[PDB]
């Protein structure tokens, strides 16, 4: 602006503004405000008329791509986009982030979250936190069932550490977990310093048990199943990590009662957040 | 902090030398006669037409009815004289174009036989070009030659 | 705060010093653009950074 | 120092409907550009005949 | 804005008859050469002639219209870094006073 | 560069290389004249530039509205009244260094220090 | 950069040279062309003692220019090799002579066993233009970064790893994925396009993924994975990247009313 | 020196009412010109009576403008120049 | 130096060709794919310095594994070429050099080209296809890259098996192109179609399947 020579590149010249709208604004400066202000209005307009189209554009692509009764995702042709929807075939509107207490921490910690031990005793299980706890030390049967599914959880480590490269330890996932142990809580009262009712054999069948049921897929075809075995392949991931025995025992403190109620309910929740079929 | 109007109320209240003569020409002679300025672009330090070569020869070188259009005399009889001006020996060549710039303002002292002179307006310049000097010309041979 | 506008005026006079001091180092000839980027965008980045750090 | 010229009054490099604003100097410019469109559907009094 | 209008422009003529009587060489006899530091002298993007002191001639100009004489829409700049004097009477500019 | 006009001719006197001599000459490729060659270069490229970059300095220079202004003595003169401006170049990538223009007797002077 | 070489900043150093492109006259200073008749001796004082020791027949049109020495120590280099480019680029027919790096005024010069002249403008040009001394071609700005890589500790967990990356503008996928030194298995690419035809739709439609997801991201908010993987998934189900545009799946057979 | 910048407001002209007039004006002129010439020219090639009403059709200037006024139509080639005045409140 | 930086860059194609044909199945001992620089040179650089494509060229064998699910796969020979652009009768050579060891299919590796003559003279021995490579190409195992997830052909079988428990017609899978290198890869052909095991973030694992055009 000519109220100045010129190579005058001072902060006020090129277009600095120093007071505040409070104190009022210089011509120099009510000027500069202006550009500016216009420079947001052109754009506004225009990337608003750029997406208004761009977006419409979008909709004709993806504009008849639905799911039909068997989780795979085909336009009208029926040419085959995804095999199982969103490649979990879980609808959106029942995800949650959630944790991955499997990935995160050390190995000390997570040995020590997880490492239940009854012939030696290292990271012994306290028997008072059920009743069997006392005569279990030491038992055969039971303690290779530890080491079965405490050599799982670190075969999801390996899996999990690979699988975000980054050690992320939260996601979006279907059924809340987490609210589930809770309502359990304040539903039967988890009286705390006692003996539970629940044997190691108690958690992990049942364990075993619920994966076998959260069917996100209904054939018996070695194909079908297949898929399966990699639709829920991270939800288990998650779910055993929540369901460590030593967690459930020694934090969360269930009963029969309540970690019943608790899988009967991870099983229901879980088929309501299925992805519908017919959904564009 | 305020806006304020009769202050009408105040404005109201607070109001050697030599002598050489001259001559208009006579005019018989211009009526009859056509005189013009040349001018040369030789770069020649005068270029002495004397010195320049002889012999010198300048010269230029019923149905139904219908629209003309409208031209003022002196443009349609300048542009009539469209046959540039040559000057030449039988060796080298001068022509020229009008120059429409310089021709209004202009009279001219003839330093007469006496220290006195006359006054004569200028009708037409030209300025004559030498040409064909070292003599190339390759009218379609080059143009033909061109498009190479 | 009255006060606090005070302050206020120091971080802006700051600021025109850093912007100041800056100008001077390239006029001296005496700046060094890092690999990649002229002088003068240079001394852009070295300006505006300036100015939004300090109004902020 | 070498000044030729000074403004008459810098409030005057504003249109018809700017300077109707009052305080255009306090906002926040596109709010004058919105103001600006607005009160050419105000309603009052076009021509008093 | 509030204080504009727009010049309706004139004829040029009275202009260039005052250079014409006040050192604006005619062009075609321009020779760059020997006369370097010529102002080039421009009306309306016609480029009139040259000139080689346009500092007494640009104030005279300046007077010549606050005296009235030129008419005030005459808007003349003098590029004194390109040596270049540009001046317009034309009709369909905006311009405002100071 | 630096290259003669014919003579009666005024034509771009080009290089002709003399064999005989075993040297270069300079003709008029519209007539006959011709020249010997006087520096034994040719051509150049010069892709560089700190040429120029004083444009517009005149003795008239001063009398600009809008350089803004500063005291440094003329480091001849020790005239310490001067104005200055900005690279002549208005090139892309040119440094900021500033020209500065004695008032007493016109001395340039810049203000960068690291080569003057 | 490779894993092991990775963060060492040397290293980062000594690939960043490896692939910027470096044409010959990014660096040279100014070019003269001229005329020594000796095919031996130069006509200028200086470069005589460049002759000798390196002639310690030919053409007379000789031609010099200037490197700086910043620049030439910026692309770190010698003119020894660049003439044996320059031999090699042409041949040994054009004999090429190198004042050497002890020597403050980085001059060479060269001549050839109508008018010779022109060649050479001609010639001089390419040299300048087309003859790239070291770095792939399209590439320029090789541009540090340092970056933090969340490695696991020894121990289990993950800690910040800082460590060195080469930006860079303009893409040559195929050539820098081949320089030694980096570490090809991680390479990332601004455009896609490249990535599928050197690695794959698979890889192109995961890498469209990481495109995408960044638009958003840059922006702030967070759209569910599941909507751009399906669109994603889309565009390369026809094998190969499709528009999304009359010309995208207009061509395809897929309803004419549609 | 660098690109000119092509929207230096300077560079600009208003062809306001007046001048955007001589253009409508000037053109429509022409057809005045032309037309009697060509009446002119058929009386005198049938030596028919040389009338004046006839040879100049006064429409040919009062219907140009007034229709050109009336729709900001230009000649086509041109519209968004005339508009009926917006009289809501003084200042619009 | 250049011819240095030449040999590892054929060392490491060399290494990559191996890890190529131990993936469509054939039978390569894992140190054998992993000798260093060093060995190479000695067992394939002259006395002077020069490496010989003649005689680092090789045949392949499937593993027996290989032939057990597709009892078609036979013999494999691959070839690299000295000739920095390919002649026709040096191919000539190739061919027949496979008719008379009859290899089920066979692969070149070439430095920059071929006569365009010669490549007619490739789809000539039907059955018995060939394959060829810019060694610059294969500088790099872009399998290797992170982007890349596994890919597997399939017994006709089990894409015979795919549709009919889908039930789909091979027109509307998705596809690739035998153009995409993946396939080039892996050889493919009209109507291989690929199992394509994908670590994918919102279930770990998602797998898909693409039909060679
Ligand atoms: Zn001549
Ligand atoms: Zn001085």
């Amino acid at each position: 602006l000519p109220h100045f020579s010129k190579d005058d590149y001072s902060p006020e010249s090129k277009g600095f503004v120093e007071n505040s709208y409070l104190r009022g604004l210089t011509p120099q400066e009510f000027f500069f405000h202006a550009m500016g202000g216009r420079e947001g209005l052109i754009d506004t307009a225009v990337k608003t008329a750029e997406t208004g189209y761009i977006q419409r554009r979008l909709v004709k692509a993806l504009e008849d791509i639905m799911v039909h009764y068997d989780n795979t995702t085909r336009n009208s042709l029926g040419n085959v986009i995804q095999f199982i929807y969103g490649e979990d075939g879980m609808d959106a509107a029942h995800i949650e982030k959630q944790s991955l207490d499997t990935i995160g921490g050390s190995d000390a910690a997570f040995e020590k979250r997880y490492r239940v031990d009854l012939l030696n005793t290292d990271h012994t299980l306290d028997p008072s936190l059920l009743e069997s706890g006392s005569e279990i030390l030491g038992d055969l049967k039971l303690q290779v069932l530890l080491d079965e599914e405490y050599k799982q959880l670190v075969k999801d480590r390996k899996f999990l550490r690979e699988v975000f490269v980054d050690g992320e330890a939260n996601w979006p996932l279907p059924v809340n977990i987490r609210r589930i142990i809770q309502n359990a809580q304040q539903t039967f009262h988890i009286d705390h310093t006692k003996p539970s009712d629940l044997t190691i054999k108690d958690i992990v069948l049942g364990v075993k048990d619920l994966q076998e049921n959260l069917l996100v897929l209904r054939g018996k075809n070695e194909i079908i199943q297949n898929a399966q075995r990699d639709a829920v392949t991270l939800f288990c991931c998650l779910l055993r990590s929540r369901l460590a025995t030593r967690r459930v025992l020694q934090e969360y403190r269930l009963t029969k009662q309540a970690f019943d109620w608790v899988l009967s309910n991870i099983e229901a929740q879980f088929l309501r957040s299925v992805v519908h079929p017919g959904e564009m | 902090f305020i806006k304020r109007d009769r202050m009408r109320r105040n404005f109201l209240r607070m109001r050697e030398y030599n002598e050489f003569p001259l001559r208009a020409i006579p005019k018989e002679d211009l009526e009859n006669m056509r005189t013009h300025l040349l001018k040369f672009q030789s770069k020649k330090k005068i270029n002495p037409v004397t010195d320049f070569h002889l012999p010198v020869r300048l010269h230029r070188k019923r149905k139904t009815r219908q629209l003309k259009v409208l031209d003022e005399n002196a443009k349609k009889l300048r542009f009539e004289e469209f046959y540039p001006w040559v000057m030449e020996d039988f060796y080298n060549t001068w022509v020229g174009s009008y120059e429409a710039g310089n021709s209004d303002s202009y009279v001219l002292l003839s330093v007469e036989d006496d220290g006195s002179f006359t006054m004569i307006p200028a009708d037409k310049v030209y300025k004559f070009t030498a040409r064909n000097k070292y003599a190339t010309l390759t009218i379609d041979e080059a143009e033909k030659r061109m498009d190479k | 705060d009255g006060p606090t506008m005070r302050e206020i005026t120091e971080t802006i006079a700051e600021a025109k010093k850093k912007v100041l001091d800056v100008t001077k180092e390239a006029q001296a000839n005496l700046l060094t653009a890092k690999h990649g980027m002229t002088l003068r965008e240079s001394f852009e980045d070295n300006v505006v950074r300036f100015l939004n750090e300090a109004r902020d | 120092t070498t000044f030729t010229h000074c403004e008459i009054h810098p409030s005057m490099i504003l249109g018809v409907a700017a300077s109707i604003i009052p305080f255009p100097d306090h906002n926040q410019s596109p709010r004058n550009t919105y103001q600006s469109a607005m009160g050419k559907q105000a309603m009052g009094v076009f021509l008093t005949n | 804005s509030l204080m504009s209008c727009i010049s309706v422009g004139t004829d040029p003529m009275p202009i260039i008859t005052f250079l014409s009587e006040w050192g604006m060489e005619p062009l075609e006899d321009y020779v760059p050469h020997q006369s370097p530091d010529a102002t080039r002298v421009f009306v309306n993007g016609v480029w009139h002639g040259v000139h080689r002191n346009p500092a007494r001639l640009m104030e005279t100009l300046r007077t010549l219209r606050r005296k009235g004489d030129i008419n005030p829409e005459v808007s003349m700049i003098r590029d004194i870094r390109e040596k270049e004097l540009k001046i317009f009477t034309d009709a369909g500019r905006v311009y405002r006073p100071l | 560069t630096t290259f003669r006009f014919c003579r009666d001719c005024n034509n771009m006197l080009y290089p002709r290389e003399d064999k005989e001599n075993n040297r270069l000459l300079f003709e008029c490729r519209t007539c006959s004249y011709v020249e010997e060659a006087g520096s034994p270069l040719v051509y150049r490229h010069e892709l560089i530039t700190n040429i120029g970059e004083t444009a517009g300095v005149v003795q008239d220079i001063g009398s600009d509205p809008t350089l803004p202004r500063s005291d440094r003595e003329c480091p001849k003169c020790h005239s310490r009244e001067n104005v200055f401006f900005q690279s002549q170049q208005r090139r892309k990538d040119t440094s900021m260094v500033l020209f500065f223009v004695c008032l007493s007797c016109s001395h340039i002077f810049t203000s960068d220090q690291k080569n003057k | 950069l490779e894993p092991g070489h990775a963060a060492d900043q040397e290293q980062a150093k000594l690939i960043r040279s490896a692939i910027e492109h470096t044409t010959l006259k990014s660096v040279t200073i100014a070019s003269e062309i001229y005329y020594d008749p000796d095919p031996r001796s130069t006509v200028i004082p200086e470069d005589e003692e460049i002759i000798q020791l390196h002639f310690s027949q030919q053409s007379p049109w000789l031609l010099r220019l200037e490197l700086d020495r910043a620049a030439m120590n910026d692309k770190d280099l010698t003119m020894g090799q660049v003439g044996e480019r320059i031999k090699q680029t042409f041949k040994n027919d054009l004999f090429v002579i190198w004042s050497e790096d002890n020597d403050e005024k980085l001059i060479i010069r060269c001549r050839v066993v109508a008018e010779e002249d022109h060649m050479l403008k001609k010639i001089e040009n390419t040299m300048l233009e087309n003859i790239t001394l070291r770095g792939v071609e399209n590439i320029e700005r090789v541009v540090m970064m340092k970056y933090d890589r969340k490695v696991p500790s020894p121990t289990g967990e993950y800690v910040k790893e800082p460590e060195w990356v080469l930006e860079t503008d303009g893409v040559n996928l195929s050539e820098v994925m081949t320089v030694p030194g980096i570490d090809p298995t991680r390479i990332y690419t601004n455009s896609f396009i490249d990535i599928m035809e050197v690695l794959g739709i698979e890889a192109g439609r995961a890498a469209l993924y990481k495109e995408v997801y960044n638009v958003i991201a840059s922006d702030g908010s967070y759209v569910n994975y599941r909507h751009m993987a399906l669109l994603v998934d889309v565009m390369t189900t026809q094998g190969g990247l499709t528009s999304v545009t009359r010309h995208g799946f207009n061509r395809s057979n897929t309803g004419a009313l549609m | 020196k660098d690109q000119d910048d092509r929207d230096h407001f300077g560079k600009k002209r208003l062809d306001l009412a007046g001048p955007l007039l001589a253009q409508l004006f000037k053109t429509l002129f022409k057809k005045l010109t032309k037309d009697i010439f060509r009446y002119m020219q058929r009386t005198v090639e049938e030596a028919h009576d040389f009338n004046m009403k006839l040879a100049i059709n006064a429409k040919t200037i009062t219907s140009g403008l007034k229709y050109a006024l009336a729709t900001g139509n230009w000649g086509s080639s041109r519209a968004g120049v005339s508009q009926v005045l917006n009289r809501y409140t003084y200042s619009s | 130096q250049e011819n240095e930086r030449n040999i590892s860059r054929l060392w490491r194609a060399f290494r990559t060709v191996k890890e190529m044909v131990k993936d469509r199945g054939y039978f390569i001992t894992q140190e054998e794919v992993e000798l260093p620089l060093e060995d190479f040179k000695a067992k394939y650089c002259d006395s002077m310095g020069r490496p010989q494509r003649k005689m680092m060229s090789f045949q392949a064998n499937p593993t027996e594994e290989s032939i057990s699910k597709f009892p078609d796969m036979g013999s494999l020979w691959v070839e690299f070429c000295d000739e920095p652009s390919v002649g026709v009768k040096t191919m000539k050579t190739f061919v027949i050099h496979i008719q008379e060891k009859n290899f089920q299919t066979g692969i070149f590796v070439y430095q920059n080209n071929i006569t365009p003559s010669a490549m007619k003279l490739v789809p000539s021995i039907p059955p018995a296809t060939i394959e060829t490579f810019n060694e610059a190409a294969l500088v790099v195992n872009i399998t290797h890259h992170e982007l890349v997830p596994k890919h597997i052909r399939l017994s006709s079988d089990e894409k015979r098996e795919l549709l009919k428990r889908y039930r789909l017609k091979e027109s509307q899978l998705p596809r690739i192109q035998r153009a995409d290198p993946v396939a080039l890869y892996l050889g493919l052909k009209r109507g291989e179609v690929v199992k394509i095991i994908r670590k994918s973030e919102t279930s770990g694992r998602y797998a898909s399947y693409r039909i060679c055009m």
